[PDB]
Formats: structure tokens, C-alpha cells, sequence
């Protein structure tokens, strides 16, 4: 059942990536300031 | 019995803790030569749940690898699990009680946070003395002369001392601090209505404070790397990692 | 439960903040010793978002790096919840009323 | 008695033609935000996009005494959603005592 | 019968997952950072 | 598509949820329930979109 | 009385709601303070049976 | 037998992998728009 381990894996790697772009615009509105 | 492991492992994935703030320390800066603390806040990522950070299920290893130390589970004690009802009166400055914790009420729930570290300190020393009764105080703030301090205490000189001047009633008063073994704290600093669950809710911003003991403050991070590791009981670690040579100033930055 | 949580990871990356204006400084200027007050303005990144700025949940921190000062959470009280209905009402210096909030 | 502790900065305006004159007493470090451009919403405390929220931060007796020269100030406001704004200056010396720094 | 069988396999990919998570934003904040 | 409108009363509706999980679920007679669990965190609008 | 419980058994398995369409909250926004309702809507989960 | 047990597996597990589809294809248009 390829469909609730890869919904996980999803979330799993969605939450990843968000937590990414949030410390990566973080350094960029404290340089340009 | 499948169901509930395949529920308890989806909310592993969602723990999602995060660093905010900056990296601040602070040494002696004409001779930079003992180190004394480290601070920096924490805080969960995103709206997604809350994140655990009880000492008791939670630790910090410091390593500094130019230098051969490794330490585990420097995390001992918070601030998280004290009510304010409790601490509002018992600390007296001059003339006056000066209040430490700071609270707010909104949407029916109160909030509680820490205006400084060094409320937040003293906040500790109390805490130490009389809440959690402990026969070994690894810290004791006192406004005592560090000397006079040495002889009514013969074993308070194998401590690093630092020390933070406040000003209270319009007359300086000063503080002296001694750290025996290099332990870390935690203090609510933001947007945590959770006072005495020691669970950081969505959100929030928590501080985190490491002082420096006698064996490790005696060394300076020149050209070396640092990394702290905030190692919850479920879910994602936090590997602090950065590079600095020199103090630039009383304080750094990062 | 994921898609709920991929609403939030979209709205956490909208949001965000600019220095809008200047940063202002007062202190006393012949004797420069006395420190009275900063002033600056803030609004929302662009047109991407609402930020909610309630002292409750935002904290404006503080710090310096000379006199090794550091604070947290300077941030108490704001106007924002107060409505102009109520300010308008009475306060005065002299025989006649004045009016704050436009 | 206890108004003595505190800070102190003086205003002044000009009321029917009358100069009328205001003292300040602060005795703790603090900050708050007002409205200053197309807030309609008023009461909820948000902030949406295109109003300008204004923020001022109030020195007190623990560090007014003091005066911030030939260092770097550092403040910071971090939201519960979103990427926190982190201000990073430093001054050389004021001017007029009220300087762009 | 085979959905007693998929529960082994799926708990077991979603530790795989979490595993490689979080690594992820272990690495991903020290580079930022 | 049905539309399912959950008007709340005196008990309840004198609250408001904050920074908690809002769980709903409908049960029919035979097959699966629908199981929804959101997590509210500032209502904003007046007609909040979660 | 097997027969019926496989004609059964199929059902359970075959039917089962979804949620499409966002879903309302409302509340008085200048102050938050009370709640109003909360609106949804349901749908079956894809074109395989009725509910 | 287990003839009709795998038949009776096999519509519950596509239903899950439909509906995931469903969802997937939604909160794709929606954070892309």
C-alpha cells in the first residue's frame, strides 16, 4: 500500500523543507538589513 | 495493535523543532581568557505541534573538537516548571521587592516570559535554594564582595566568577555568580501559556542558557568550531554549529 | 492531518517583515550621557500576508554588544487593540478637548 | 517619591495657542505598537499587508543612563508565523538629539 | 489475506523516513546557518 | 456533494479556540467514518479559512 | 446467509466519505470572544458507492 | 478461501490511494496557483 506510507514520507518531508526555506529567508532578511 | 503504531508514527514526523534569535557569548574581553555563558533562544518551526523540552527526556551535548571535550546531557534544570505565584515576592533588591517574571492574559489563557537573562538568573538562584530542594547548589548568586564571599565559603573559589550590575531604587547594585560544573537552563521568553508543563506549544519562543564551569570556562573558542545538540525525546535534533575566533567586545554575536 | 499541515507550511513561508522608514535615536544632545527613546515603523514583507502582532505571542528582543546588555521580550503593550471610540472622549490641557486618534 | 527613580524626556506642544509642556516617567525598558498607516481593522491587533505598524522603544532607569556610542545595537521582533526581523546597526556618535541611526 | 502482512512493511518504511527527516533538517539548518 | 453546518450554542459557543486541534467526525452506518483534525491557531476574517 | 455477509463485507469496504471543500469557522473578529458555527462540506470518496 | 479476502483487500486499498490522490492533486494547485 504505496498510498498511507508515502502520505507520511510526504508530510514527513514537507514539514523538512518548510523548516529550510524558513531559516533560508531568515538569513536573507538579516544581511540585506 | 497496527493502527496505533501507524498513528504513533505519523506524529513522530511532526515535531519540527527550529533556531531562532542569534548565538550570543560573552567572556572577559581585556583578557579573554575564562569563558562564561552561553544563551541563545529556541523556538519550534512552524504551527505544526507542540515540542517536548523537559530535562528529564531532553539532552545537550557541547563538543568542541579542536580542543578534545565532549560533554552529554549538560541539561538539568528550567525555569518552565516554577509558577510566578510563588517567586512574585521573595527576591528583595533595596527598599523594594523587584519583580522578576512578567505575565499578560489574552483569549482567556495567561502568558508568562522573562524580560532578561539576568531575571531569569536570579529567578534560578531562588528556585535552587528553596523550590527543588538540592544539597549541591551548582550556582549561587550573591551581592557579597567575591572575597568575602571566599571566607564565609571556603569551597566558593574553585567557581568561575562573572558578574552583572543591575540598578535598582536609583543606587547600582552589583551581583556575583559561581558556577561549579557547566550545566544549561531553560526560561520561557515568548507566547508560552503553558507555565509549569515544560512543553513549548507552537509557536512559542523558549530561551536556552549554558554557564560555563571551572573546567571548560578556563578555555577560549580561538579558531575553533562549536556544536550543541538539543536532542528531544521524539523527533528532530538541533545541531547549533558555528565557527568564531574572537569576542569582539565583552559580547559576541554569533 | 497532512493536508491541514501543508496549509501552515505554505502560510509560514508568506509571511515576513520590512524595515519600512527610518530608525530613530533620542538622546540628550549636549551632554551626550541620557538615553530617551527609539522609534522606527514596520509593516508586512509585501502584499503577501496578514502578520498578527500581539504582544502575547510576538517579542521584541534587545541587545548590546559594548555595555553587554542583552534583554528579551521588551515588548508589553500595543494600541492596535484600543478603538477610536474610546480615546476621543476626554483629555484636555486647557479650557477645550483635543482629539489624538484621526 | 518613587516617580524619582524613573527617566525622563520633555515634549512640548502648542494647544490653542498656548505652549503646553509634558514630562516623561518611565521606570522599565519597554516597547509598543501603535497604528500610523491604513490600519482599518482596529481592535483585533493584525497587521495586514499595506498598513505601516509604527514601534517605539522606551529606554528606562537601567540603561537611559547609559548612551550608545561606537557600538552595535541589536533588536529584533520575532512573530509566532513567519521569519523573524532581525535589526542590526551600528552608530558613531548622535546628532540634534534625534539622529537617523 | 495480505493487508496483516502491509502493517510490517509500512511501519518500517515510515521510520525510514522520519530517519531521513530530520537528518535533513539537521544538515539543512547547519548550512544556513 | 452534502454540506454539513455545526451551529454551535450557549455552552460552547462562549468559547474560542486557540492554538488547539479541533477534531470532527462523521459515522454512517456501514463503511469507514470520516475523521477531520485541524489545528486552529488565530481566527482571523471573521470567517476563519481553517 | 454466507452470501449476504460477503454482499456486506464488499460495502464496508467500498464506501466511505471524504472532505471536499474548505471548512468556516466564524467568529466576532473585532474581538475574539465568541463563536458562531462551523460550515463543511462532505462528498463520497470517489465515484464508487452512495452513503 | 483467501480468493475473496484479497478481493475485498484489494478495493479498500485503492479507495486510499485514490483519495490520496485526490488531496495530492488539490494542495498541489492550490500552494502552485
Amino acid at each position: 500500500l504505496a498510498g498511507l506510507d508515502t502520505a507520511i514520507i510526504l508530510i514527513a518531508f514537507i514539514i523538512t523543507a518548510s523548516v529550510l526555506a524558513y531559516v533560508a529567508i531568515n538569513m536573507g532578511l538579516f544581511v540585506t538589513q | 495493535k497496527a493502527k496505533s503504531t501507524i498513528n504513533k508514527g505519523e506524529e513522530t514526523a511532526s515535531t519540527a523543532l527550529t533556531l531562532s534569535g542569534s548565538v550570543l557569548y560573552a567572556v572577559n574581553y581585556p583578557s579573554n581568557t575564562r569563558s562564561y555563558w552561553i544563551y541563545f533562544t529556541v523556538s519550534p518551526s512552524s504551527g505544526v505541534s507542540s515540542v517536548e523540552l523537559s530535562p528529564s527526556t531532553t539532552a545537550i551535548s557541547f563538543t568542541a573538537s579542536a580542543e578534545g571535550i565532549s560533554y552529554s546531557n549538560i541539561y538539568e534544570y528550567t525555569l518552565l516548571t516554577v509558577s510566578p505565584s510563588e517567586l512574585a515576592n521573595q527576591v528583595y533588591a533595596n527598599g523594594q521587592y523587584l519583580d522578576l517574571v512578567n505575565q499578560q492574559t489574552n483569549a482567556g489563557q495567561t502568558y508568562v516570559y522573562y524580560p532578561n537573562p539576568y531575571y531569569a538568573l536570579l529567578a534560578l538562584n531562588y528556585t535552587l535554594s528553596k523550590i527543588d530542594k538540592v544539597s549541591p547548589s551548582p550556582l549561587y548568586i550573591t551581592t557579597t564582595t567575591p572575597s568575602s564571599a571566599t571566607q564565609i565559603y571556603p569551597f566558593l573559589a574553585h567557581d568561575n566568577m562573572f558578574t552583572f550590575t543591575l540598578n535598582i531604587s536609583g543606587t547600582l547594585v552589583t551581583y556575583y555568580a559561581f558556577v561549579n560544573q557547566t550545566f544549561a537552563f531553560t526560561y520561557p521568553v515568548a507566547g508560552d501559556p503553558l507555565i509549569g508543563s515544560a512543553i513549548a506549544p507552537a509557536g512559542s519562543v523558549i530561551g536556552v542558557m549554558i554557564l560555563f564551569g571551572p573546567d571548560l570556562g578556563s578555555h577560549v573558542f580561538q579558531y575553533q568550531t562549536i556544536t550543541i545538540q538539543i536532542t528531544p525525546n521524539i523527533g528532530s535534533p538541533l545541531t547549533i554549529s558555528e565557527y568564531v575566533y574572537q569576542p569582539e567586545g565583552s559580547v559576541s554575536v554569533i
